[PDB]
């Protein structure tokens, strides 16, 4: 399944997250999704906790090649399409309009799901530029897709 | 039933916010690779240093330097 | 390594110290290179300097002597800028804090012999790490 350009890729980052976390060919089983995530996949943290990723830092580390199984059992994790997100943030639009308010926006990323904290949300909605209204409404649908087409 | 959407909601939420997640560790990257280069840089210079403080020619190379 | 520009910084200062154009540095040399910066140490530490080099110290002798203890040192420069990389507003200073923890705990660990000797005389205060002195320090005497 593994072609040998990605295999690459994953002994590149591999060893960055190796290296950040002390060197000594071993990467913390805490930041399996992290390094997956840099390799353009998008696990759910509960994909990471199938897979062997632990709840905090210190408890176990993994060489490369117990880190390449992990990784291919992530790789094919479900992943949310457009459809299905708009499907979502409908739910939460009152008129059906594509608003949806700057605050039910915080409560479906940070009081739902695998709720992001508080910082990270201000930091996606700084990084896609989401702006509101003068009534504090938001266009879901862009934010969606800025998320979706990523940082670059 | 009712149980099923609203348990598929609760994914599609989720997986979302999987979709954040990885936009915001994958803007970081680049910095994060950066800042490796800049700490190899750090720990190899302070250790660099902390052997040749005492030496006597180091001492001696290093008062060169400025003048050339 | 080792990069061509410390190559030639190392060709510039045996130029500068080989006061006789001799092509080698003997101890009459070190003697004036020394009293020309301040005081000249005694014949025997300068004697000792010399017999660190195996043979007559050409400047291929004086590489020798260097090469290992320079080669993988950056300038002042550098150094600096890899300081800022973890100084986002550039306030050219690191909380004390986070550069004890990115030395200690990750890349190539510092053992707690090396954390001790880096931060006996590092200039810090109100939790703040000075940065741009302590390259200056490191980099100087
Ligand atoms: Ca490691
Ligand atoms: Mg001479």
């Amino acid at each position: 399944k593994l072609s040998q350009d990605e295999i690459d890729d994953l002994k590149e980052v591999f060893e960055l997250f190796d290296f950040w976390d002390g060197r000594d060919g071993a990467v913390d089983a805490f930041k399996i999704g992290d390094v997956c995530r840099c390799l353009g996949i998008n696990p759910r943290n509960e994909d990471v906790f199938a897979v062997g990723g632990t709840h905090k830092m210190g408890e176990k580390s993994l060489p490369f090649e117990e880190f390449l199984p992990a990784y291919e059992g992530l790789m094919d994790c479900e992943q949310g399409t457009y459809a299905d997100y708009m499907e979502a943030f409908k739910t939460f639009d009152r008129e059906g309009q594509g608003f949806i308010s700057g605050a039910e926006l915080r409560h479906v990323l940070s009081g739902l799901g695998e709720r992001l904290s508080d910082e990270e949300v201000d930091e996606i909605i700084n990084l896609t530029d989401l702006q509101e209204d003068l009534e504090g409404n938001v266009k879901y649908e862009e934010f969606v897709k800025k998320v979706m087409t990523g940082p670059y | 039933l009712e149980e099923m959407r609203d348990e598929r909601l609760s994914k599609i939420i989720s997986m979302f916010q999987a979709h954040i997640r990885g936009y915001l560790i994958r803007k970081a990257y680049k910095k994060l690779q950066d800042q490796r280069i800049g700490l190899s840089v750090i720990q190899r210079n302070i250790r660099k240093w902390l052997v040749l403080r005492n030496w006597q020619w180091w001492k001696l190379y290093a008062k060169v330097k400025p003048l050339l | 390594r080792l990069p061509q520009k410390l190559m030639q910084e190392m060709k510039e200062a045996f130029t500068m110290i080989d006061q006789n154009r001799d092509g080698f540095i003997d101890i009459n040399d070190l003697k004036e290179m020394f009293s020309s910066l301040g005081r000249t140490p005694d014949d025997k530490e300068l004697t000792a300097m010399l017999k660190e080099a195996p043979g007559p110290l050409n400047f291929t002798m004086f590489l020798s002597i260097f090469s290992d203890k320079l080669s993988g040192t950056d300038s002042e420069e550098t150094i600096r800028n890899a300081f800022g990389m973890f100084d986002e507003l550039d306030t050219k200073k690191l909380n004390i804090e986070y550069i004890k923890d990115l030395l200690e705990n990750m890349g190539d660990n510092f053992n707690k012999d090396e954390m001790r000797m880096t931060f006996k005389e590092a200039p810090v205060e109100g939790g703040k790490f000075d940065y741009v002195r302590f390259v200056a320090m490191i980099k100087g005497s």
